[PDB]
């Protein structure tokens, strides 16, 4: 309440508070099951475009 | 249509004539007033950050 | 302010996001024309009504309350005397009954 | 698609040409996981409005 | 007059739709305000010819039957005293900014989309409502609003309102001519106050 109201003293009543309590700690990445590399080399080294 | 301005009737005026009712009807009429609307609130983090 | 006619009561009832009133009103009907006078000059002095109006059916005068037609004989308790009748405009001639 | 939140299991059905869904077009309600074809709906991490 | 509009509409006209809804709500609110202030009792009583009002002169506040317009004398001076847009804006916009109700559409394109909607009630209808209220009050006392036709002489209505303020009927009936002269002089003073460009 002190952080949302930007004051060190709050008055009597009800107050709605924004989320300051939870922070993420771990990260997950989910990508498709792709194994083979792209033929970027084959395209790039081509003898004639 | 043009708006009906009201009930059209006429009254006869004289300097020594009075109209006094001899009967009465007790009529009960309804009338509706609003009091309050929907009590709403917004969550700032879900609104902005999501 | 609380219904067409003279207000007697209102009964509140709850409503979604509101309130409804049941206004009980007094609505008169069945009017009748009557010949009226502002006062009555009897014995050289004017008599004014304490409550209601002076009306006449045919050639006989009575005092009645304004909203309802209740004929009452003109009586000295119903009237009060103030001055003579030469100043009142439109005063008629009649007698007042004393019990 | 990167973000911060908590995901639950969803009963929605996705068309084969659809991978990302929006109910209200400002946030992605549900995603189809690339490895397992189940559909997981994403909700914001902090919610309930304390 | 942009060469692309539907993209601009689909990206930023919804704010204007919401704000136009707000303006339409304000307009309907204003019309209902005029309704609730002038149409409390929806009964039209024709103004009687001026006969036997006890010496009181109501010829000014009542509409004149000679004029085809139903405005009375006092409200005519009220209409003439208020000039719509008596500033430089009548030179800038050619009096189209006020609700003259005869404005052209060149004024609407002058304002670049801003328009003035005419009010729901014509000023003639407001004059008719005011005439009905005046005639009903003067003829029937307070029984106008209850709903009836209870005619009563104006002397007895003065007497019962004197009983309302706490004075007996005798004070009225001995001093009827003096009260009538004072009321007529007060009405004349209001007439001279409005007519002297004050
Ligand atoms: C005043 O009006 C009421 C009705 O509004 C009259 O009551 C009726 O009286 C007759 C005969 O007594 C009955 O047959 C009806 O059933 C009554 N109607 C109702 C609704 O009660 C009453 O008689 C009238 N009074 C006068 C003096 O005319
Ligand atoms: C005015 O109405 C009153 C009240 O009904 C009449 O007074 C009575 O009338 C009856 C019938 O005519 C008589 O038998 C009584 O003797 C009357 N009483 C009194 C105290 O006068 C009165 O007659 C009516 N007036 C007219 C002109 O018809
Ligand atoms: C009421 O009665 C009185 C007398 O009791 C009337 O007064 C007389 O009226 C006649 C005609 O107008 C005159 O010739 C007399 O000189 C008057 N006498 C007095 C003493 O004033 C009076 O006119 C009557 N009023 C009404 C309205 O009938
Ligand atoms: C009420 O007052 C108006 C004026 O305020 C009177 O109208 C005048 O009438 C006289 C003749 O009676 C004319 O010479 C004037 O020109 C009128 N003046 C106006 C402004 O119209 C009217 O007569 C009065 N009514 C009564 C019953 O006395
Ligand atoms: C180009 O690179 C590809 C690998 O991506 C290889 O197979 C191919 O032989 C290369 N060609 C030349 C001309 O270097
Ligand atoms: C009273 O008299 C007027 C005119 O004389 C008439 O129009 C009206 O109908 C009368 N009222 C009754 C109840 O007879
Ligand atoms: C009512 O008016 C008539 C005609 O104008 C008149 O003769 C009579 O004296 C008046 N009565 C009162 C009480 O004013
Ligand atoms: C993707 O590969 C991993 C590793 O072999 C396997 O465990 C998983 O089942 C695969 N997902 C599929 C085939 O949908």
């Amino acid at each position: 309440t002190k952080c949302t109201l930007k004051s060190f003293t709050v008055e009597k009543g009800i107050y709605q508070t924004s989320n300051f309590r939870v922070q993420p700690t771990e990260s997950i990445v989910r990508f498709p099951n792709i194994t083979n590399l792209c033929p970027f080399g084959e395209v790039f080294n081509a003898t004639r475009f | 249509y043009t708006m009906s301005l009201g009930a059209e009737n006429s009254v006869a005026y004289s300097n020594n004539s009075i109209a006094i009712p001899t009967n009465f009807t007790i009529s009960v009429t309804t009338e509706i007033l609003p009091v309050s609307m929907t009590k709403t609130s917004v969550d700032c983090t879900m609104y902005i950050c999501g | 302010f609380c219904g067409k006619g003279y207000h007697l009561m209102s009964f509140p009832q709850s409503a979604p996001h509101g309130v409804v009133f049941l206004h009980v009103t007094y609505v008169p009907a069945q009017e009748k024309n009557f010949t009226t006078a502002p006062a009555i000059c009897h014995d050289g002095k004017a008599h004014f009504p304490r409550e209601g109006v002076f009306v006449s059916n045919g050639t006989h005068w009575f005092v009645t309350q304004r909203n309802f037609y209740e004929p009452q004989i003109i009586t000295t308790d119903n009237t009060f005397v103030s001055g003579n009748c030469d100043v009142v405009i439109g005063i008629v001639n009649n007698t007042v009954y004393d019990p | 698609l990167t973000g911060t939140g908590v995901l639950t299991e969803s009963n929605k059905k996705f068309l084969p040409f659809q991978q990302f869904g929006r109910d209200i077009a400002d946030t992605t309600d549900a995603v189809r996981d690339p490895q397992t074809l189940e559909i997981l709906d994403i909700t914001p991490c902090s919610f309930g409005g304390v | 007059d942009s060469t692309e509009c539907s993209n601009l509409l689909l990206q930023y006209g919804s704010f204007c739709t919401q704000l136009n809804r707000a303006l339409t709500g304000i307009a309907v609110e204003q019309d209902k305000n005029t309704q609730e202030v002038f149409a409390q009792v929806k009964q039209i009583y024709k103004t009687p010819p001026i006969k036997d009002f006890g010496g009181f002169n109501f010829s000014q506040i009542l509409p004149d039957p000679s004029k085809p317009s139903k405005r009375s004398f006092i409200e005519d001076l009220l209409f003439n005293k208020v000039t719509l847009a008596d500033a430089g804006f009548i030179k800038q916009y050619g009096d189209c900014l006020g609700d003259i109700a005869a404005r052209d559409l060149i004024c609407a394109q002058k304002f670049n989309g801003l328009t003035v909607l005419p009010p729901l009630l014509t000023d003639e209808m407001i004059a008719q409502y005011t005439s009905a209220l005046l005639a009903g009050t003067i003829t029937s006392g307070w029984t106008f609003g209850a709903g009836a036709a209870l005619q009563i002489p104006f002397a007895m209505q003065m007497a019962y309102r004197f009983n309302g303020i706490g004075v007996t009927q005798n004070v009225l009936y001995e001093n009827q001519k003096l009260i009538a002269n004072q009321f007529n002089s007060a009405i004349g003073k209001i007439q001279d106050s409005l007519s002297s460009t004050a």
